[PDB]
């Protein structure tokens, strides 16, 4: 439940 | 003038404007649904791809780029507000009207209207930043000190909160002599200049602070799955 971590890796 | 090689990188990371707003605007023009009322929802909606392109700029960055996964969501949860702040007022510095504001959109809001349709701490805040807005235009604020004061607060995290300690205050050494150098070489006649600017950005935390505080009272719900990015970086914890 990350949006931040997911956009940070995309 | 010379120009410090830190702020000649800085201005090829910088997005254009155009594609910014347009991006943003698309999505702001999607079909929408029924939780909270207009115009909030619209406008937070707006704030939340704001940093959308700012994350997008702290990826393209530098140093960031480098460090791991953990560090990065560390230093853009200490920092969030503060850019936006800084990016709306920046915005409100080139715009020049003490009227209404521009938001990144394009659109433009009377000053009239936030008094009547503002509760008083949106209402106060925004006047308050607009003093701020006539300090900095006042200081000549440009394009150049303007990208580095955003790398100084991206990076603007006591080391110690972080994991490495080595890059990071490399990094806020490097952007701070940035600033002090071309502040010396192209405002020779301003005298403490680079000193003035380190203060507007105290004022741009307590800016910050307040506009959190301001949220905080929305008492907004998490999400099913997450939907909005600053909802997150606001209950996000330490
Ligand atoms: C977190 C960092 C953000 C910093 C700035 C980010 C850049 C974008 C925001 C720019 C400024 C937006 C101002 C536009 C206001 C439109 C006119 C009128 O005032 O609208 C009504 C009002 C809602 O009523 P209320 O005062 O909440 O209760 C009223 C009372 N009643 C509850 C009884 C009904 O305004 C809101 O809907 C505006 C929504 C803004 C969404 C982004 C929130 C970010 C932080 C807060 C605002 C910061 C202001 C800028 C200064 C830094």
């Amino acid at each position: 439940p990350s949006l931040l971590k997911k956009l940070l890796l995309a | 003038p010379n120009v410090p090689e830190l702020i000649l990188q800085l201005l090829q990371l910088e997005p254009e404007e155009d594609q910014v707003r347009a991006r943003i605007v698309g999505c702001l023009q999607e079909p929408a649904k029924s939780d909270q009322p207009a115009p909030f929802s619209l406008l937070c909606r707006m704030a939340d791809q704001t940093f959308i392109s700012i994350v997008d700029w702290a990826r393209r960055c530098m140093v960031f780029k480098e460090l791991e996964v953990a560090d990065q969501m560390t230093l853009l949860q200490n920092s969030w507000s503060e850019l936006l702040v800084l990016d709306h007022i920046y915005r409100q510095v080139q715009y020049g009207k003490e009227d209404s504001i521009l938001l990144v959109t394009g659109q433009e809001v009377e000053l009239s209207t936030v008094a009547v349709q503002a509760g008083s701490l949106l209402h106060s805040l925004v006047l308050r930043a607009q003093e701020l807005v006539l300090q900095l235009h006042a200081l000549q604020l440009d394009r150049q000190e303007f990208v580095c004061l955003k790398f100084l607060i991206l990076f603007s995290l006591d080391v110690k909160f972080l994991n490495n300690h080595s890059l990071v205050k490399d990094a806020q050494e490097k952007a701070n002599a940035a600033l002090l150098d071309y502040t010396l070489s192209h405002y020779p006649h301003s005298g403490d200049k680079f000193q003035q600017l380190l203060l507007s950005l105290v004022e741009v935390r307590a800016l910050s602070m307040q506009a959190k505080e301001y949220l905080y009272h929305k008492h907004l719900g998490n999400e099913m799955p997450r939907n909005n990015l600053l909802i997150e970086m606001l209950q996000a914890k330490q």
